[PDB]
Parts: structure tokens; C-alpha cells; sequence
């Protein structure tokens, strides 16, 4: 939602009249793994995932 | 209202319907978010 | 949000494709009419020179 | 953010202009360095 | 119907039509108020719904002048004309009896600022249909003060589009083009101003450029466009450079190419050279380096680049350099790179005992002895002369003696302290070339 909002805000800023759309695929392929670690625990997470 | 380090975050594969003309601005900003990768596509041919 | 997303995607596709293609085709047709008139003058000029 | 746009092509042309100008400048500088080095011994003569 | 002429109905051009339709009143008491005839009341009742009826409509619009019934009638007529449910018959209502078209134009050119565009939509729709051209009506519309002022009100872009797009749609007719240009001396500058500033904003830019491009299809008017308003014609290249939408860039490139075409013999090459003297060639090269996703636009860019390259023969013409020498002021044209691109002219410059070198030295001495180093034209002339002299002297060191005898050896050294950064840098380059060549 937030990336769509940012893209729409830019499109309005860019003056592109044609709207921008995005849809979610059927994720058959394995997506990557993410961890929204802060500076409090980024070191621990990185050392663990080494 | 966002994920945490409890496990791997909820992944997603969304489809970019980028207009051809505005493509450079869209790519620039989308990279500015520091939030998205790009799935390896059309890599079957030489560089 | 899916019907809203579907409607937004349809509107975006319409604006990007149908209107743009119609405008480009109209411009191409107008420029083609102008070019046809210009080339007609060249043929008209050559045939008028032959007639003279 | 202030995205560049055609300022990208402006930067490209600017960089090419800078190389041509400063390459000419560096050629001038080392050529005249050779010139003054040659005359410095020549001036010290006689 | 012959055409729709919707022009996407952006913003006010459809919002006002909807709002007027929203405020619809049957006007049943208006006939009881004697403002509208019984046939007029029947027209209102039928128009309340979202052939022969086109007569009482105009009869009411003319006879009844409350201007509110007039606004309602204009909205209803425009909706009926646009509505494809009976739009064929609506267009036939002028394609069958075009006599009342002049009366309609007498009705269309009326009303307030909001209603003026509403009427003008129908006026253009009837005018643009293939069944009737009516050049006199087009001229009369071009002579209306209200619509002209509205099209001049670029401050309210949402309304100015309803005018510019209307004119451009009306300009599609080849017959109306001649009268369009005749009164275009009070319309084009606003369109040039609109393009100068740069969905309504982009659509205004695209539609406005279309009117200029469509009018420019005639070379006779194209010469006048290139001459009278050469500033906007030159700035079109920059506008294409900064445009984001591919359609705008394609239109600008097509307009430039059409202006610089083999037609318009008054400036068929003069205008092309004029652009190339307005910093056009590097921009054309950069556009060639681009990857615009349009085969027509790419072909147009390639053709423009080829035309500019062919016009670059002005450099290889040593006669052109001689003519510039005859001119008291030289311009930073490709002739200023004639020696580097074609060293052959060095022999001609050397000939007649440094004839061209003496001429250039005389030009530089005249510029310096009169000062005015801060003058933009004088600074440009001095810089061009200094660069040419540096190219010539480095191409033949024997000319150093001629320059010294002329006093230019110390003159350029004095000019090394010129106020202008470009002038000072060019003088430094020339002196380094002369000092470096003489040091051998």
C-alpha cells in the first residue's frame, strides 16, 4: 500500500496522466527472506545468518 | 503496523505495470524507496 | 479492494493504450493526408509541366 | 528527491567538454613546462 | 455522425455539461410565464430525457433570451449532438438543412464564460462535420471577443483547454486553415506561451502543439511562423528535450522538421541554419542518443539529425568563412571549426601574404580599440575571432611573424586579462598556442 501510494504521488508530481497499477502474482517461486532489524539487533541477525 | 524479527517477513511478488514513457522516473523513485528488488528476467541471452 | 484494484487497472490500461493509440492514429492519418496532398502536388506539377 | 532528467545528457556533455578543455590545458601546461625548462638553461648561458 | 470531437472532455468541458444537466428544469411555468413557446416547452420536456426538433430549439434560443433557458438549451443541444444514440440524426440536423447553421453560430456566440464554451462545443461539432465547412462562420467565430479572451486566459488552464482543444479540432479542416492563420496573430502566442511554461496540463501541451503542427502543414504559413515568432520555434527544441511524454516530443520534432523542410523556399535552408546557430545540433545529437519508443518519432529524429548534418556543410564552405570575415561580427558557427574539420582553408588563410590573418587581426584590433569587452555580441565576436586565430596560427607557425608585425602578439597578451571568462580562456588558449609554436 505504501509503495503504491508513493508511486501515485510521484506520478502526480511527474504529471503522467496515465495511472500506474500493480498486481500480485501467484508466487510459485520461492521469495527471499527479510528481517526488519533495527540497529539494536542488526549485528546479531547478520552474525546469525552468516 | 509492520512486521518484526519474529520470523521472515511476509514476502510478496507484485507486478510492475510501468508506463514506458515515465519508466526512468518510476525506476529512480522505486529505487529511492530502498524497498524493492527486481526478479532476474530475460537473462538467458548474453550481456 | 480487488474490484477497486481491477477498475483502477482497467482505467490505467485504457488511458495508456486506447486513448494514446487513438490520438497517435489520428495524428498519423492527418499527417498522411498532408503528405498525400504534398505528393499529389509533385505529381500534379510534373503532369502540368508535361501538359505545358 | 530532485531527479535529473535531461540533466543527465547535460552532465554527459559537460563531462565531455571538461575533458576536451582540460586535456588541451594539460597539454599546454606540460608543453610550456618543457619550454621554460629548455630556456632556463639557455638563459643561464653566456 | 461525422465526428465526436470529444477531446477527452477533460475537467470543465464535461463537468459543466453535467452540472448544467443536473440543474435541468422543465420550465413548465416558463411557458406560463410566456418566456417560452408551447413548442419551446415541448423541446424542454423532450430534452429532459438524458430531426424536426432542432428548429424549435434554435427558435427558442433566439427568441427567448433569459440566458438561463439559453444555457439549458445549449447544454441540451450539445448533449443530443454528442449522444451517439441519436448523434447521427443530430449531425444530420445540420447535414440536412445547413442554412440554420449561421443562425446557430449567431446563437453559439453568446452566453457567459461558462456557457460560451458549452455553445462552442456544439458550434465546432456542427462546423467540423464533413457535411458543412462554412469558412465564413469559422472566421466569425475567430472574430468573437469572448472566446478569444477565454483562449487568452491561460491563467485558468482548466478553461483555456476548452478553448485550445476546440480550436485545434476546428483546425483539422484544411479549408478553415487559411482563415485560422489570418487571425492566428492573436491566438498562437498564447499557445506559444503555454508551451513556454512547460492531465489537463499535459493534454493542453499536446493539443496546443497539435494546432501549431496542423497549421504548420502549409509551408507558406510555416515561413511566417518561423520568421515572426522565431523565439518559440527555436525553443521548441528545448521543449522536446524537457518533455516527459513521448507524444509531446514526437509532435515537437515533427513540427521542427516540417518547418525546416525542403518546402518554404523563403528559408528552406535559412531557417535550418538559423536553428543550427541556436544551439540545435548538440541537442539533435543528444536526441539521437535517446531511445524514444516510437518508430515515427525515431525516424523523425533521424531525419532531423541528417538534415542538420547536411546543413553542417556551412562549415566546409570556405566561402562562408570569407563571408563571415566580410561581416564585421562572426558567430560561433561550425565555420568557427572549419580549420580543425578542414585544414584545407589554412592555405587560403596563408595566401596573399597572410591576407585572412591580417583581416582577423584587424577585426580583433577594431574590437579591442573600441573596448566593449563586456558587450555580449562583441564578446562573442572577439571569442570567435580569437579561436579562429589560434587555430590558424597553430596550423602555420610562419604566421607568427605576421601577427607580431601587426601588434597582435602583444594585443592577445593584453587581451588575456579580458573581463569575460570565456574571452579570457580563449585568449589564454590562443597565447599558449602562439607562445608554444614560437618557442620552437
Amino acid at each position: 500500500a505504501t509503495l503504491q501510494a508513493r508511486l501515485g504521488e510521484m506520478i502526480a508530481r511527474l504529471g503522467i496522466d496515465v495511472p500506474s497499477i500493480i498486481q500480485v502474482l501467484d508466487t510459485n517461486h520461492t521469495p527471499p527472506t527479510f528481517h526488519r532489524t533495527n540497529k539494536f539487533t542488526a549485528g546479531f541477525q547478520s552474525i546469525c545468518d552468516c | 503496523k509492520e512486521e518484526a524479527i519474529f520470523r521472515s517477513a511476509e514476502m510478496a511478488l507484485v507486478q510492475f505495470y510501468i508506463p514506458q514513457e515515465i519508466s526512468r522516473d518510476s525506476a529512480y523513485t522505486l529505487g529511492q524507496l530502498g524497498l524493492v528488488q527486481f526478479r532476474d528476467l530475460n537473462s538467458k541471452v548474453r550481456a | 479492494l480487488t474490484p477497486n484494484q481491477v477498475n483502477d487497472e482497467l482505467n490505467k490500461m485504457q488511458a495508456f493504450i486506447r486513448k494514446e493509440a487513438e490520438e497517435k492514429a489520428k495524428e498519423i492519418q492527418l499527417k498522411a493526408d498532408q503528405e498525400y496532398e504534398i505528393e499529389k502536388t509533385n505529381i500534379v506539377r510534373n503532369e502540368t509541366n508535361n501538359i505545358d | 528527491v530532485p531527479p535529473s532528467g535531461s540533466v543527465i545528457d547535460d552532465y554527459v556533455r559537460n563531462a565531455s567538454y571538461l575533458e576536451e578543455r582540460l586535456i588541451q590545458m594539460e597539454d599546454a601546461t606540460d608543453q610550456i613546462e618543457v619550454q621554460k625548462n629548455d630556456l632556463e638553461q639557455y638563459r643561464f648561458i653566456l | 455522425m461525422g465526428a465526436t470531437k470529444i477531446l477527452m472532455d477533460s475537467t470543465h468541458f464535461n463537468e459543466i455539461r453535467s452540472i448544467i444537466r443536473s440543474r435541468s428544469v422543465a420550465w413548465d411555468a416558463l411557458a406560463r410565464s410566456e418566456e417560452l413557446s408551447e413548442i419551446d416547452a415541448s423541446t424542454a420536456k423532450a430534452l429532459e430525457s438524458i430531426g424536426k426538433t432542432l428548429i424549435p430549439l434554435i427558435h427558442l434560443l433566439s427568441t427567448s433570451d433569459n440566458e438561463d433557458c439559453k444555457k439549458s438549451v445549449q447544454n441540451l443541444i450539445a448533449e443530443l449532438l454528442s449522444s451517439d444514440k441519436y448523434g447521427d440524426d443530430t449531425v444530420k440536423f445540420f447535414q440536412e438543412d445547413p442554412k440554420q447553421l449561421e443562425q446557430l453560430f449567431d446563437v453559439s456566440l453568446k452566453g457567459d464564460f461558462q456557457t460560451v464554451l458549452i455553445s462552442g462545443f456544439n458550434v465546432v461539432s456542427l462546423l467540423v462535420q464533413n457535411g458543412l465547412h462554412n469558412v465564413k462562420l469559422v472566421e466569425k467565430l475567430l472574430k468573437n471577443n469572448n472566446l478569444i479572451n477565454i483562449l487568452q486566459n491561460i491563467e485558468q488552464m482548466d478553461t483555456c483547454y476548452v478553448c485550445i482543444r476546440l480550436l485545434q479540432e476546428l483546425a483539422v479542416i484544411p479549408e478553415y486553415r487559411d482563415v485560422i492563420w489570418l487571425h492566428e496573430k492573436k491566438f498562437m502566442p498564447t499557445l506559444f506561451k503555454i508551451l513556454q511554461r512547460a492531465h489537463l496540463g499535459i493534454q493542453l501541451q499536446y493539443h496546443s502543439l497539435l494546432l501549431i503542427w496542423l497549421l504548420t502543414f502549409n509551408p507558406v504559413f510555416a515561413n511566417e511562423l518561423v520568421q515572426k515568432y522565431l523565439s518559440d520555434f527555436l525553443d521548441l527544441l528545448k521543449l522536446v528535450k524537457i518533455t516527459i511524454k513521448e507524444k509531446v516530443s514526437r509532435l515537437c520534432i515533427s513540427i521542427i522538421l516540417q518547418c525546416c523542410s525542403t518546402r518554404v523556399k523563403q528559408h528552406k535552408k535559412v531557417i535550418k541554419q538559423l536553428l543550427l546557430l541556436g544551439n540545435a545540433l548538440p541537442t539533435v545529437q543528444s536526441l539521437s542518443e535517446r531511445k524514444y519508443s516510437d518508430e515515427e518519432l525515431r525516424q523523425d529524429i533521424s531525419n532531423l539529425k541528417e538534415i542538420l548534418e547536411n546543413e553542417y556543410q556551412e562549415l566546409t564552405s570556405f566561402d562562408e568563412y570569407v563571408a563571415e570575415l566580410d561581416s564585421k561580427l562572426l558567430c560561433w558557427s561550425p565555420p568557427h571549426v572549419d580549420n580543425g574539420f578542414w585544414s584545407d582553408n589554412i592555405d587560403e588563410f596563408k595566401k596573399d601574404n597572410y591576407k585572412i590573418f591580417r583581416q582577423l587581426i584587424e577585426l580583433l584590433q577594431a574590437k579591442v580599440r573600441n573596448g566593449d569587452v563586456n558587450a555580449k555580441q562583441e564578446k562573442i565576436i572577439i571569442q570567435v575571432a580569437l579561436n579562429d586565430i589560434t587555430h590558424v596560427v597553430e596550423l602555420l607557425p610562419e604566421s607568427i611573424d605576421v601577427l607580431d608585425k601587426t601588434g597582435g602578439k602583444a594585443d592577445i597578451m593584453e587581451l588575456l586579462n579580458h573581463s569575460d571568462s570565456r574571452v579570457k580562456y580563449e585568449a589564454l588558449k590562443a597565447t599558449q598556442a602562439i607562445i608554444g609554436y614560437t618557442f620552437k
